[PDB]
RNA sequence: GGGCUACACACGUGCUACAAUGGACAGAACAAAGGGCAGCGAAACCGCGAGGUUAAGCCAAUCCCACAAAUCUGUUCUCAGUUCGGAUCGCAGUCUGCAACUCGACUGCGUGAAGCUGGAAUCGCUAGUAAUCGCGGAUCAGCAUGCCGCGGUGAAUACGUUCC
């Protein structure tokens, strides 16, 4: 399926494309204008023309494994160079500058 | 810091360009942590003041888009 | 059909003049392909064996053997028997069809595919593909997939040393 | 071959979304494929998208 | 220059949700009260947006902040960890200011977590009140989920003093 990962057949296109790692709502609406599917179809109901345009538009976009590997490269970069922000990446303490005597409970 | 430029202090820029007009030397004891790293700093070992000591850090190709005080935590913890 | 003709016609003179054999019979040939399954969840999930007794019959129509554990293991909570893993052996025409499915059709669908390893040769001339997701070539049908349980493929040449099995499997179509 | 045990085999006309067709023999009579070997970008040498994309940041001085 | 923003933990107060009386998208309306002189800043232009450039008017019942929001009306999803929720985080930006690294608010793209109404226990409210929705102002360059006021819709119940 489209980027090597599924989209659900029984949703609309705008939100079935959200389940691809790298496309949210607004890049999905930027796609389907360029593709011309008019945002009101199931993806169980498309044509091979109409879904192939979606495929190669997304092939032009930085989506599936590129995003994960490059964001891991950024995180490993500022872990390895030193970089207190990567120290927060490592330890499980919040990165953006946030109080830690209380919650900080996404990270530990 | 958007389109005005990057930021550095003028004194640290002066010291680094004196260092760069001939060749590298010993560490630069520098209390400025607020200043970004220009690509012309790379190789210059500089001593950032953490609050109580001067920590030496050697600047690489990656350590550019950040600032100096990213390479000196101020709070010791365990 | 097509991979036998490709292999014979293009590869056997080219590989024979690449390794300078003193006879045509010294040219390595892929003899068999053994597809291991290795499902060991038969203990806690007694039905699960039928998964890939179902699937590996669809992967290649030669039905796999419901293979048994040859020794009781207490650390795996398992007595000798209570069969573990399925097994296909493969030689003939369906096997070159199977490498046609792997090389040309399946291995794109590895969702993080890059150079699959140079370092998967044993030192004798044999290769293994380690698969982690059971849907790679389009027959597997996501509809009929809940457990993603992957697969071990053992591509077995007749090569006596190792790097000529390398130069065989590059020319068959395995990317590295 | 044992009878009544193996499923059938017909001549699979494997397609692709890039239009390249290929022939095997499978359980399915006809197979449509979205990404073949010649469609997948790893097989096509140094690929367009990810290899044109993967230049690491040149210490982004530019501005 | 750092810290008062530490963090394994407990613990008061609050905000946001867990969703169809809902979410998203488009249309229509209705407020009060207060602030503005090196301040409030229209309109136009550009930028997806945060905002930006030139500049009218205003020492103010005139002009601006100031395009109120729940609401109502159509379209859409159909009861799922989702078209719920937004944490966290990467990248790219914007504004303030010598300077936003520790340590600012906001935007844009993307990732999307715990959570499906909460054990023992426990609090507030008797009417324009509680619940809910926005607006304003001090403080202040910038920082508000706090506080101090303002309106919008707007309930349920009080037999009674047996008990705390």
């Amino acid at each position: 399926r489209i980027a090597g990962v599924d989209i659900p057949r029984d949703k609309r296109v705008v939100i079935s494309l959200t389940y691809i790692f790298g496309i949210g709502r607004t890049t999905a609406q930027q796609v389907l204008k360029e593709a011309g599917v008019s945002e009101d179809t199931r993806v169980r109901d498309l044509t091979e023309e109409e879904l192939g345009k979606i495929r190669d538009i997304i092939d032009k976009l930085k989506v599936e494994g590129d995003l994960r590997r490059e964001v891991s490269l950024n995180i490993k970069r500022l872990i390895e160079i030193g970089s207190y922000r990567g120290i927060r990446h490592r330890r499980g303490l919040p990165v953006r500058g946030q109080n830690s005597k209380n919650n900080a409970r996404t990270r530990k | 810091s958007l389109k005005k430029g990057p930021f550095v202090d003028g004194h640290l820029m002066t010291k680094i360009e004196k260092l760069n007009e001939t060749d590298k030397k010993q560490v630069v004891k520098t209390w400025s942590r607020r200043s970004t790293i220009f690509p012309q700093f790379i190789g210059h070992t500089i001593a950032v003041y953490d609050g109580r000591k001067h920590v030496p850090v050697f600047i690489s190709e990656d350590m550019v888009g950040h600032k100096l005080g990213e390479f000196a935590p101020t709070r010791t913890y365990k | 059909n097509r991979l036998k003709e490709k292999y014979n016609k293009e590869i056997a003179p080219a590989l024979m003049t690449k390794f300078n054999y003193d006879s045509v019979m010294q040219v390595p040939k892929i003899e068999k392909i053994v597809i291991n399954m290795g499902v060991g969840d038969a203990v806690q999930n007694a039905k699960a064996i039928d998964s890939a007794v179902e699937e590996l019959t669809f992967i290649a129509g030669q039905k796999p053997v419901v293979t048994r554990a040859k020794k009781s293991i207490a650390g795996f909570r398992l007595r000798e028997g209570m069969p573990i893993g399925a097994k296909v052996t493969l030689r003939g025409e369906r096997m070159y069809d199977f490498l046609d499915k792997l090389i040309s059709v399946s291995l794109p669908r590895v969702r993080d595919f890059r150079g699959v390893s140079k370092k998967s040769f044993d030192g004798r001339g044999n290769y293994t593909l380690g698969i982690k997701e059971q849907l790679i070539f389009p027959e597997i049908d996501y509809d009929k997939v809940t457990k993603v349980r992957g697969m071990d493929i053992v591509i077995v040449t007749t090569a006596n040393t190792d790097e000529e099995a390398r130069e065989l499997l590059t020319q068959v179509g395995m990317p590295f | 071959m044992k009878a009544g045990i193996h499923p059938n085999f017909k001549k699979a006309t494997v397609k692709c979304a890039c239009g390249n067709e290929f022939e095997t023999g499978s359980v399915k009579e006809e197979v449509r494929v979205e990404i073949c070997s010649e469609c997948h970008p790893f097989y096509t040498g140094r690929q367009k998208f990810a290899s044109a994309d993967g230049r690491v940041d040149r210490f982004n001085k530019k501005y």
